[PDB]
């Protein structure tokens, strides 16, 4: 049993389910098509969510291409949208990845 | 309606957004795909016909590829033209008919 | 210098008869296929059927027995004629040219689109 | 003395704002949260807003941009600013608080109330 | 205004005087159910939580339950003193928001 524990907001339930695709899974974490079996999802709002607020969570928003499936993602390499390099401070074309 | 669409699909400019289109041997196991963009008040246009050529006249930012037994659409650099339809077409071969069938259709906007 | 022209048309009362042209130039007009196709609001598109320039036609098998085809190649025209319609059948048509051999293909040329709706 | 005191709604002129000082006194500002409660004429409880004694703050969903308000661990004293005044403000404010942790706690601190009224 | 609760409750004298409290399975069900005794102009103050634990010094003349998703109040003894306001109080999730939201108002005429 591999057992994945992550906390995603609660707009994206239903794309958990193998066989969807969308922004969260095919950027962050792609579920395989072959993939038998289910998931286990609840509420987290008493244990998580914070009336402070909680920043203790993220995921990719940008990617050059498609990731390979199950393939670890660490790296955090910055994006760019025009072929001029950008550094310092912001700009024109010249945004946070994340 | 044998073949199957996102319902709806969005983005924000400058982002990334794939389209998908899986369908079965009979629509894309045996034979090519073309994909079709509508604009509202206009006459269809051409995306990826032939799956390996590009026509002229359109800006080649709109990668195609095949997985398999399916079509995905990657489009970058979105702006506001962008919104559209987007359908998928096959000659598709069945048991009881065949035909030119096209796809459910994916309306992709921005808010 | 290379367009389809078609009918404008109207209000239609449910079986009546529709009978609409589609005029080509530009191009030699006996060298390709044509494709009729109806779009429904609120739903996909399909593709009426396929027509040889100088010969006979093929159908939808769906779409079968109540569109007729008639072909004249000395003015460059293609019709339909279409029966037992109904009130859900409201829709727009379109003619259009494809490759010269027919199935897989290049479609540049479009129809113009004529709308047909039921009201009173 | 415990209590927390706030400054009742005076008379004022359109394009005006009204501004309200809640102050807490007895106990360490940074130990309770501040809520505030509604009640109109012959009418239940309705809540509006919440200020941590030390963080972020949730305004009111129907009374957005609008109102001005915030927090200030100096004087242990909050400030509301009302503008756009209307006929709705005509009810009894309540600048309560509750335990330290939210969610299941006790409304030790009760405030004597403000009442707001609009007319023309 | 989705709970319901009685305008008035009228009884013969002598009578055991029984306060039903119903509303959902989020609120009651599967959140604790507060009980709050009102004085006519005076703010409300907390007599029952949590349906375990009360505070001392209240007589155990007034008696609580509760079955499936609600909950009764019974007051065995009525006398001339008892007509005040009662209000229930849970943790509730609404579409437009989520949070505190309080009863009406109960009022009782003895003649």
């Amino acid at each position: 049993v591999y057992a994945d524990s992550f906390v995603i907001r609660g707009d994206e339930v239903r794309q958990i389910a193998p066989g969807q695709t969308g922004n969260i899974a095919d950027y962050n974490y792609k579920l395989p098509d072959d993939f038998t079996g289910c998931v286990i999802a609840w509420n987290s709002n008493k244990l998580d969510s914070k009336v402070s607020g909680n920043y203790n969570y993220l995921y990719r928003l940008f990617r050059k291409s498609n990731l390979k499936p199950f393939e670890r993602d660490i790296s955090t390499e910055i994006y760019q949208a025009g072929n001029k390099p950008c550094n310092g401070v912001a700009g024109f074309n010249c945004y946070f990845p994340l | 309606s044998v073949l199957t669409q996102p319902p709806s699909a969005s983005g924000t400019p400058g982002q990334r957004v794939t389209i998908p289109c899986s369908g079965s041997s009979s629509n894309i196991g045996n034979n090519y795909v073309y994909w079709y963009q509508q604009l509202p008040g206009t006459a269809p246009k051409l995306l990826v016909y032939g799956n390996n050529q590009r026509p002229s006249g359109v800006p080649d930012r709109f990668s195609v590829s095949k997985s398999g037994t399916s079509a995905s659409l990657a489009i970058s650099g979105l702006r506001s033209e962008d919104e559209a339809d987007y359908y998928c077409a096959a000659w598709d071969d069945g048991l009881s008919g065949s035909g030119w069938v096209f796809g459910g259709g994916t309306k992709l906007t921005v808010l | 210098q290379v367009q389809l022209v078609q009918s404008g048309a109207e209000v239609k009362k449910p079986g009546a008869s529709l009978k609409v042209s589609c005029r080509a130039s530009g191009y030699t007009f006996t060298s390709h296929f044509i494709h009729w196709v109806r779009q429904a609001p609120g739903q996909g598109l399909e593709w009426m059927g396929i027509i040889n320039p100088s010969g006979g036609a093929s159908y939808a098998q769906n779409f079968r027995d109540r569109v007729t085809m008639t072909t004249d190649p000395s003015t460059s025209t293609v019709y339909m004629e279409l029966g037992s319609l109904r009130s859900e059948d409201t829709a727009v048509y379109y003619c259009a040219r494809a490759e010269g051999s027919s199935w897989l293909g290049w479609f540049d040329p479009w129809g113009q689109g004529t709308l047909v709706t039921v009201s009173s």
